[PDB]
RNA sequence: GCGGCCGUAUUGCAGUACCGCGGCC
C-alpha cells in the first residue's frame, strides 16, 4: 500500500482553494500512515489528507502555517497527544467520517489554544451521552462544533452541568 | 411541477442561515461539503438577490449527487438546507 | 473602534470592493 513521499507531495496539486488559502491536496491516496509532511516547509495552510486510511493522527513536523486540516473519510481512532506543538495555530480539524469512539479520546485536542472548528459528524463518539455538553465545557474556546455554534447560553448550562452530582460522575467515567 | 434537473457538478444550497458573515459562510460550507470530493470553488453573494443561497462547484457529479442526498436539510448553523442541481453549468468548468 | 441578546424583512439560480433594517445590554 501507498507511502506519503516527498514525491507524492511534490507532484500533487499546490494551490489557492476556494476560500483563498494554499492547500495541498492529498486526497484519495490511500496513505496508511502520516509521513514526510516536513517535505512541505511550512507552505501551506491547508491540506486535505480525506479519502485515505489513516488509522491515527500523528507524526506532525512543526508547521505553523498550517491551519486548517482535512481529514474527511479514514479511519482515524486515536489522535497523539501535544500535537500543539507541532501545529500550534490549528484553527479547524475537520474529522467527519472517522472511527474516534470515546469522549476520553478528545483528549489530545484540548491543548489547541485556536482551535475554534470542529467536526466529528460520523463518528461514533458524536452520539455518546452529553456529547455536546462536553465539547462546551472542556473546550472553552471551540465556537463551531458540527456546523452548529456553540453558544455562551450553552456553555453556562454545560458548566451548571458538570457541578452536579451527576455532572460530576459523568466527567469520572470519562476518565 | 417543475421540471427535474439531471445530475449535475454544481449543487445550488439555499435557506442558509443569512446572519453568517460570507467569509465565514464559504469557510464552512468548504468544510461540511469537501467529504464528498474535492471542490473546485464555491460562489456566495451577500446581495438581496443571492443572499442566504450558495453554488458549491464539485469536480465529480458523483460528489455532488452524493453531497446532495447525504445532506439534504441538514441543520447548518441551525436552518435546515435546501438543496437541488444548479438550473445552468457552472462557467469554471466550461470546456 | 470591538462584541452580546432579541426581533423583523427578503426563500431569492449565481460568478462578487462591501452588503438588509430596527430595538435593547
Ligand atoms: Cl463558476
Amino acid at each position: 500500500m501507498v507511502k506519503l513521499t516527498p514525491e507524492l507531495i511534490n507532484q500533487s496539486m499546490q494551490y489557492i482553494n476556494p476560500v483563498r488559502e494554499r492547500e495541498l491536496d492529498l486526497r484519495g491516496y490511500k496513505i496508511p500512515q502520516i509521513e514526510n509532511l516536513g517535505a512541505t516547509l511550512d507552505q501551506f495552510d491547508t491540506i486535505d489528507l480525506s479519502d485515505n486510511d489513516l488509522r491515527k493522527l500523528d507524526n506532525l513536523p512543526h508547521l505553523p502555517r498550517l491551519k486548517t486540516l482535512l481529514l474527511n473519510n479514514n479511519r482515524i481512532l486515536r489522535i497523539s497527544e501535544g500535537l500543539e506543538e507541532a501545529v500550534p495555530n490549528l484553527g479547524s480539524i475537520i474529522l467527519t467520517g472517522n472511527n474516534l469512539q470515546e469522549l476520553s479520546d478528545l483528549e489530545p485536542l484540548v491543548g489547541f489554544t485556536k482551535l475554534e472548528t470542529i467536526s466529528l459528524l460520523i463518528n461514533p463518539v458524536s452520539t455518546k451521552p452529553n456529547y455536546r455538553e462536553y465539547m462546551a465545557y472542556k473546550f472553552p474556546q471551540l465556537r463551531l462544533l458540527d456546523f452548529r455554534k456553540i453558544k455562551q447560553k450553552d456553555r453556562q448550562a454545560a458548566q451548571e452541568f458538570f457541578r452536579t452530582k451527576q455532572g460530576k460522575d459523568v466527567l469520572k467515567e470519562i476518565s | 411541477g417543475a421540471m427535474e434537473m439531471l445530475p449535475n457538478q454544481t449543487i445550488y444550497i439555499n435557506n442558509l442561515n443569512e446572519k453568517i458573515k460570507k467569509e465565514e459562510l464559504k469557510k464552512s460550507l468548504y468544510a461540511i461539503f469537501s467529504q464528498f470530493g474535492q471542490i473546485l470553488d464555491i460562489v456566495a453573494l451577500k446581495t438581496l438577490k443571492m443572499r442566504g443561497q450558495a453554488f458549491v462547484i464539485f469536480k465529480e457529479i458523483g460528489s455532488a449527487s452524493n453531497a446532495l442526498r447525504t445532506m439534504q436539510g441538514f441543520p447548518f448553523y441551525d436552518k435546515p438546507m435546501q438543496i437541488a442541481y444548479s438550473k445552468s453549468d457552472s462557467d469554471i468548468v466550461a470546456k
